[PDB]
């Protein structure tokens, strides 16, 4: 199951659905485009938990570390998705089909600007390293597997090793997919090098886009429900 | 606190 080609084609099965939503009919206000775009979060945060459940080993890990992986990487994951979904179309973040929102249109909620434009530099360096689709799948992997988890103390230990033992195979399926493309062994390890340094810049965005949804929040300009909400006040 | 994303976990 963990094998290569075996686990790359489980993370294949496991893609969540792509989540359907549209424009109001009114032009956008500040308060409407942060209530289509947090609509759209909820609802993806509750198929993020199904798609997780299907990675190899992750429903064999304690049920307490399952809940910290999720509250430490769910911002990165929808985020990696947006910038999969939109490497193709410069200028432009396709948050659904019928959803596509111009690099102009943040000047619409303040300080959300900023972080298109975090987003969109970040998807034009995969572009320009023509990333893979089984690349995109090792990768989006290594970001729910990948937080601190820093030992805590829980009522009731081989699940920290389960977490390293699937993190090092998620690594070598990757390094399995890099080597397909036939390069040189230092053209091997630079692609390596240059995807995971990646990892950080993800990182930071999600960091900024986090702040500024629990500001939006607190000033009162957009409410939330259920799945996002228990997420946020739990941050 | 985990409310609910304990439920879709089980
Ligand atoms: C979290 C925010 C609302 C939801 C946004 C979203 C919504 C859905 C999705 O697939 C990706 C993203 C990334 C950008 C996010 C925004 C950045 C700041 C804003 O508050």
């Amino acid at each position: 199951a963990l094998s290569p080609e075996q686990l790359v084609l489980t993370l294949l099965e496991a893609e969540p659905p792509h989540v359907l939503i549209s424009r109001p009919s009114a032009p956008f206000t500040e308060a409407s485009m942060m209530m289509s775009l947090t609509k759209l979060a909820d609802k993806e945060l509750v198929h993020m938990i199904s798609w997780a459940k299907k990675i190899p080993g992750f429903v064999e890990l304690s049920l307490f570390d399952q809940v910290r992986l999720l509250e430490s990487c769910w911002m990165e994951v929808l985020m990696m998705g947006l910038m999969w979904r939109s490497i193709d179309h410069p200028g432009k973040l396709i948050f659904a089909p019928d959803l596509v929102l111009d690099r102009d249109e943040g000047k619409c909620v303040e300080g959300i600007l900023e972080i298109f434009d975090m987003l969109l530099a970040t998807t034009s360096r995969f572009r320009e390293l023509k990333l893979q689709h089984k690349e995109y799948l090792c990768v989006k992997a290594m970001i729910l597997l990948n937080s601190s988890m820093y030992p805590l103390v829980t009522a009731t230990a081989d699940s920290s090793r389960k977490l390293a033992h699937l993190l090092n195979a998620v690594t070598d399926a990757l390094v399995w997919v890099i080597a397909k493309s036939g390069i040189s062994s230092q053209q091997q390890s630079m692609r390596l090098a240059n995807l995971l340094m990646l990892l950080s810049h993800v990182r930071h965005a999600s960091n900024k886009g986090m702040e500024h949804l629990l500001n939006m929040k607190c000033k009162n300009v957009v409410p939330v429900y259920d799945l996002l909400l228990e997420m946020l006040n739990a941050h | 606190r985990h409310k609910i994303l304990h439920r879709l976990l089980q």
